[PDB]
């Protein structure tokens, strides 16, 4: 009922399991970007070669 | 699992033709199971 208390409202729970298997992992975090810099000695990091 | 494909030109009649083309990688599947058979799969023409 919409005029219940807190402890008998109805709450929409969702629960996230993280499961490591041998198979390649394939939900991968968002890796962010940066702005690129040309001309400059600087350290690269492309697609995981640094 | 590496798929590997090429499409070529040929008017061969019957055997494969005598020549050099390199086969370009074209997508890799993270599928992480065992594979040790494999079947191909044809169309059949009804009339």
């Amino acid at each position: 009922q919409p005029t219940n208390g807190v402890g008998y409202q109805p709450y929409r729970v969702v629960v996230l399991s993280f499961e490591l298997l041998h198979a390649p992992a394939t939900v991968c975090g968002p890796k962010k970007s940066t702005n690129l810099v040309k001309n400059k000695c600087v350290n690269f990091n492309f697609n995981g070669l640094t | 699992f590496k798929i590997y494909s090429k499409h070529t030109p040929i008017n061969l009649v019957r055997d494969l033709p005598q020549g050099f083309s390199a086969l370009e990688p074209l997508v890799d599947l993270p599928i992480g199971i065992n594979i040790t058979r494999f079947q191909t799969l044809l169309a059949l023409h009804r009339s």
